């Protein structure tokens, strides 16, 4: 014999109390960790400081391995490149 | 033009307020579906309690309590972090929404920092007593008699305790984010 | 500097080290190829062939 | 939904 | 002579205990085999070592 706003507050209450924090919240916990190693691995790159040097060096990379002279070389307008090259070198050293 | 103009304090900041504001529209909502105050007559082997209430009249206690117990700032705490957001956002956003703008910049960017940390002063000072005042249980003693007969009742708010968590939390950010005006205020005030 | 007889090239800085065996661990031609510009012969040669 | 009771009239419920 | 209360709560008592955990279990299980699969299949692309 209890009406259905007495049931409701019985669930209330002993949901708060009885029942486990870690139960309750354990979903979100498992997401905000999730985001902690989604943003600590993205931060090597969202930190600019170290991001200029890591998009130049993905440039002279990408130059340098397509340009034909080097595997030429291994048997033009990369003599520019080379100035580059030494410059980058030099400045990330 | 969008990129650059982003040093690593102002990212810090614009990331904070986008986690803020995500806390915000989630507290909104959750006040949208779950926030219902819960309501039933205080003063009175083991049997049942019936107090022989029909369900209108549990409704009209209900908001009757809800509006009379539930404090105020513990209603509208939703609605104030979202609220608090939204300034934060448009005034970090006003530096390139003002039409003249696109020494006075200086001194523009100089007073939006003073302004961030006054209102970041303002809402740690604030909240430090507020936080502690919602509760999870409440007690109103309502003259509701002739209309249900009693008079005394003992209600729970369904988010309360919940709201507090997360307040407690934001807290936190709060002060992070002075935090990082206030190096950005020692930049502006050690290096001139 | 065994493979194609260039004597040049020595070694690098730790950032360069280390950022070469990450792409190493990517992959050892792109290495191979973006090692050929460090050359300094390699450099005279392309000069020369600029002149 | 203006929720409306009538009024005029140990303690029990006042069912009506 | 139960109120709906009590009806909820045989329900689920009785959904824990009774039914064996392949009912409860058996459309997550089958998205965990189809996730595992079409990870493993793509794995072939996804490596970009041979990528």
């Amino acid at each position: 014999d209890l009406d259905l706003q007495q049931y409701s507050f019985i669930n209330q209450m002993c949901y708060e109390r009885a029942l486990h924090w870690y139960a309750k919240y354990f979903p979100y916990l498992v997401l905000i960790h999730t985001l902690v190693f989604m943003l600590c691995s993205n931060f090597w790159f969202k930190f600019p400081g170290s991001s200029s040097k890591i998009e130049h060096f993905i440039s002279i990379l990408g130059k340098c391995f397509d340009s034909p002279w080097t595997t030429r070389a291994l048997s033009e307008q990369a003599k520019a490149l080379f100035e580059k090259v030494k410059k980058f070198r030099l400045h990330v050293e | 033009a969008f990129r650059v103009l982003k040093p690593w304090w102002d990212v810090f900041t614009d990331y904070l307020s986008v986690a803020m504001l995500m806390i915000g529209v989630f507290g909104c909502t959750l006040q949208v579906m779950q926030d219902k105050i819960i309501c039933l007559p205080k003063r009175v082997e083991m049997k049942g309690l019936k107090t022989d209430l029909d369900l209108q009249q549990y409704s009209f206690i209900n908001q009757m309590c809800y509006e009379r117990a539930l404090h105020w700032y513990a209603k509208y705490f939703p609605y104030l972090v979202l609220i608090h957001t939204l300034v934060f956002m448009l005034c970090s956003n006003f530096w390139f929404k003002f039409p003249g703008s696109s020494d006075i910049l200086y001194a523009m960017y100089v007073r939006q920092t003073v302004l961030k940390v006054i209102k970041f002063l303002i809402i740690i000072a604030y909240n430090s007593a507020l936080v502690s005042k919602v509760q999870f249980t409440v007690d109103c003693n309502v003259d509701i008699q002739d209309m249900t007969g009693y008079k005394n009742f003992s209600c729970n708010h369904t988010m309360a305790h919940l709201f507090s968590k997360l307040s407690f939390c934001y807290l936190c950010f709060v002060s992070i984010y002075g935090l990082t005006c206030l190096y950005t205020l020692y930049w502006l005030f050690y290096r001139s | 500097r065994q493979e194609t007889g260039i004597d040049d090239i020595p070694d690098v800085k730790n950032d360069f080290a280390f950022m070469l065996h990450m792409i190493d661990q990517y992959d050892p031609l792109y290495s191979k190829r973006f090692a050929v510009f460090l050359s300094e012969v390699s450099e005279n040669k392309l000069k020369q062939l600029n002149l």
